[PDB]
């Protein structure tokens, strides 16, 4: 899409219609005429494409003014209006942009940020962009979080996310042209190897695809035709379902085989029943023309019944040797249509084991993707996010996908080593508490008027809690915490000197020997312009593989490599790095995912803030003071980078429409 | 509202899977063995009927006798006369078996015997008696 209504697709919203959240900001508009909601839309759209066109600097109100055009730009408060909501909401002006209108002398109202992770640092931008005075606390002695890059002499990798989803919609897309990214399209071709190091033909690697793309299908059908969503109280699974998929697949193999060779015994009894009437027919016509014969044998001249006697047995065996002929037709038939039944088997089996092995790689990949073991996702929520999807290649980032946090955190107010250890809220204001994280003794106390959460649900789902809220989050946060998924995934870094893959794939996969450890270093990625090999552990395998000290690990890289290239190819790698992300106190897994049982409104659930009760009893209902946001935080892109940075985005503008006011909501 | 080509998704299927378990592997090894059974079950009757197809050897190309061709006359030889009221007897009335035996007489002649000399060689009894067989 192109044009002002390309401007609105780039940022998530459609152009022909009000959404939710501007209804709530103008409900005079959207309850007003339809001429004005065009109006309105036009203003947006514009409004929308002029920061896209450039995002380099800010855009001011007035700028904006200027090149609109009557008779969209005779009301200016309606420009103004929406001109403010964009920038409250983190639709405009986002991201790292210069500053035409330099920063208010004086900051007001305080915030405390808890985790610096991409979620943090956006809000906190965002924050310090309204004039909020803004103080970041980071357990780690780095920025980004769950974004991570290894560096070493030239050598660069992401241990943490790694792919941009397409450039279509994404915000990431903004950031881009703000922070120079090497970003470079991924070619999606993959070719699989298996554990004897050969590769699969074309025959199978296409025909065990499309089958596995057949049998997630099966399972959709299941889930919306059948209703089959619950199985003795419990919830169902992606993988229950895919099991009984499977299952009723192989069921019919064996029904169709049934039918089959039943149609022969239908048959060859048919040709005994034939068969046992051609002996006693010929064993008649045997004794006739004994008769027959005998009654010749009387020479003539004879009396009329003997005369009788030799044409009526005559008559009698020409009509047997009918019988007898017209039964061999019909022998000759069914004996032909014997042959071709038993030349027309149907399928012997429903999959190979070796088939079986590369459908398990293909799970491996889901595994991978949705950072979790199929038996974990909810079957009839697990791609409830599939309808928001980006449009445009993957990517990939050449320099270190760290160098978007980064950019990020410059002009921030960021407390490095600083481990959040208690949460106060009441209503008067907060108090968050931390230690330091080398020395643990030395204690820290900050005091603000609101606290934005952006803790990992992994950490928020330790027990026993590694951060303390005071007073507790009410069960239907905390039951929203205990439903979610927090999966796991972890990479494993190849440094070699010598490039010895083929340079023209981005990635290919390696099968393998069991089902248990189809996720185990099941793929590899040549991302780097450096000689990196960079390789998965997903699924069951991940939480696995963190028992295992990396030698190990990267000797089972080694080996794998070898298979696919030879012993001579492959060389001792110079740099081996291993992440354990569920064993990472800062993190306990890798990303959110829809745990069976759960939902999306699960995710909406954890975004709600909380409001605590009235100190002197009787006093007025206060605002709410805990703020929380992150991957898990937004229902419509979990999982993500650029959901994370839409939630730190969200919550920016819902704290200042609370500390600063909105005015552009009469 | 339709499953994929090549899938076989039934709603009574599915009960009969998951009722328990091991119900998966129970219905499937009932029909592992509903399959061997039919299988051997072939090979008996294959046998069976292999042993019947060898006692037909030869065919009946030995009882065989060569066809007899008539021109078909229209003149009833007492000879002739004789030969069917026998044939009445004998085969009652299929006609077609009677006038092969006289081998000279077609159908309709013998349905037209069957009335002109209906008196005289007093068939009327002769069917009776050929009906008490
Ligand atoms: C760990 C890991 C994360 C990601 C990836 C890989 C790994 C290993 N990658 C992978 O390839 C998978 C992938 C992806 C691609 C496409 C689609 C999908 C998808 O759709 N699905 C549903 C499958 C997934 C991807 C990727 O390529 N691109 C991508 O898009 N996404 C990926 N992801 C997710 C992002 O990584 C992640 O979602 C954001 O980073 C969220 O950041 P967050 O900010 O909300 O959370 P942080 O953890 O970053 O921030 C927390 C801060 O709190 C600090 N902290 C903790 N405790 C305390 C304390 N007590 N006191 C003080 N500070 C504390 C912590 O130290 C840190 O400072």
């Amino acid at each position: 899409p192109s044009g002002v209504e390309g401007a609105a697709f780039q940022s998530r919203l459609p152009h022909d219609r009000m959404t939710s959240q501007e209804a709530a900001c103008f409900p005079d508009i959207i309850s007003g005429p339809q001429q004005t909601q065009k109006v309105f839309l036009f203003i947006r759209n514009r409004t929308l494409q002029l920061w896209l066109d450039n995002p380099k600097i800010q855009l001011t109100f007035e700028a904006t003014l200027q090149q609109l055009e009557a008779p969209y730009n005779s009301d200016t408060v309606l420009v103004h209006r929406v001109h403010s909501y964009l920038e409250r909401h983190g639709l405009i002006n986002f991201g790292i942009y210069k500053r035409i209108k330099p920063l208010p002398t004086k900051k007001t109202g305080k915030v405390i940020i808890i985790g610096s992770g991409v979620s943090g640092l956006a809000a906190a931008r965002q924050l310090q962009s309204f004039g909020m005075d803004v103080t970041l606390l980071e357990a780690r002695d780095r920025v980004g979080g769950r974004v991570a890059t290894f560096r070493k002499g030239n050598y660069v990798a992401d241990l943490g996310a790694m792919v941009v989803t397409g450039l279509g919609g994404n915000p990431m897309a903004v950031v881009s042209k703000q922070v120079n990214m090497e970003l470079a399209k991924i070619k999606q071709k993959c070719p699989l190897y298996e554990a004897n190091g050969q590769a699969v033909p074309k025959e199978k690697d296409e025909m065990v695809e499309q089958e596995f793309n057949r049998l997630l299908e099966a399972t959709s059908y299941l889930s919306h035709q059948l209703d089959f969503n619950v199985l003795n109280n419990k919830p169902v699974s992606l993988g229950q379902a895919l099991e009984v998929v499977i299952q009723l697949q192989e069921k019919h193999v064996k029904d169709e085989q049934i039918e089959h060779w039943k149609k022969i015994v239908k048959t060859q009894e048919e040709l005994k029943e034939l068969l046992n009437k051609m002996v006693n027919l010929k064993e008649k016509i045997k004794e006739l023309h004994q008769q027959y014969k005998e009654a010749s044998e009387v020479k003539p001249p004879r009396d009329i019944t003997a005369e009788f006697l030799v044409k009526s047995k005559h008559r009698d065996l020409t009509a047997l040797c009918k019988e007898y002929d017209e039964l061999a037709e019909t022998q000759g038939k069914l004996e032909e249509k014997l042959q071709e039944l038993e030349a027309n088997p149907p399928s012997d089996v429903y999959l190979s084991s070796r088939d079986r092995q590369i459908l398990d790689w293909h799970f491996a990949n889901l595994e991978f993707a949705n950072a979790t073991p199929l038996s974990t996702l909810s079957l009839k929520h697990w791609d409830q996010d599939d309808d928001f999807e980006f449009t445009g290649s993957h990517l990939t980032v050449r320099n270190g996908y760290s160098c978007v946090p980064v950019a990020l955190a410059e002009g921030l107010d960021i407390k490095l080593n600083t481990a959040v250890r208690q949460v106060r809220y009441t209503a008067s204001g907060c108090e968050v508490i931390a230690v330091n994280t080398r020395s643990t003794s030395q204690t820290f106390i900050y005091k603000c008027d609101a606290v934005l959460c952006t803790l990992p649900l992994g950490v928020l789902k330790q027990q026993p809690p590694a951060v303390q809220f005071v007073p507790p989050l009410p069960e239907w946060k905390t039951s929203a915490v205990q439903r979610m998924g927090f999966g796991n995934l972890n990479k494993v870094v190849l440094c070699f000197d010598r490039v010895f893959w083929d340079p023209s794939v981005n990635l290919f996969g390696h099968v393998g020997s069991t089902t248990a450890s189809r996720g185990e270093l099941f793929l590899f990625w040549n991302l780097y312009k450096a000689p990196i090999l960079l390789a998965l552990v997903a699924g069951e395998a991940a939480g696995i593989m963190e028992n295992i000290s990396d030698d190990v690990i990267v000797g089972r890289c080694l080996a794998i490599l070898k298979g696919i290239f030879g012993s001579s190819a492959v060389p001792q790698p110079k740099e081996t790095v291993v992440s354990r992300w569920r064993a990472d106190p800062w993190a306990r897994g890798s990303y959110s995912y829809v745990a069976a049982g759960s939902s999306g409104n699960d995710y909406d659930l954890m975004a709600q803030p909380i409001t605590p009760g009235p100190s002197i009893p009787g006093a007025p209902q206060p605002i709410p003071r805990l703020f929380f946001a992150g991957e898990h935080t937004i229902r419509n892109y979990p999982a993500t980078v650029h959901g994370a940075l839409l939630s730190g985005l969200r919550e920016a503008g819902r704290i200042a429409d609370q500390f600063l006011g909105a005015m552009y909501t009469l | 509202r339709k499953p994929p080509k090549g899938m076989f998704l039934s709603q009574e299927d599915v009960e009969a899977v998951s009722a328990n378990a091991t119900a998966a592997t129970t219905v499937l090894r009932q029909l592992d063995m509903e399959l061997v059974s039919v299988k051997r079950q072939i090979q008996n009757i294959k046998q069976t009927n292999s042993a019947l197809k060898e006692k037909l050897d030869g065919g009946i190309e030995p009882y065989r006798l060569p066809e007899v061709i008539q021109k078909c006359n229209a003149r009833w030889t007492t000879e002739e006369q004789l030969l069917a009221v026998q044939a009445i007897r004998k085969y009652g009335r299929d006609f077609q078996a009677i006038s092969d035996v006289i081998g000279n007489k077609s159908v309709v002649q013998v349905k037209n015997f069957f009335v002109n000399y209906r008196r005289r060689f007093n068939i009327d009894e002769v069917l009776q008696e050929w009906e008490a067989e």
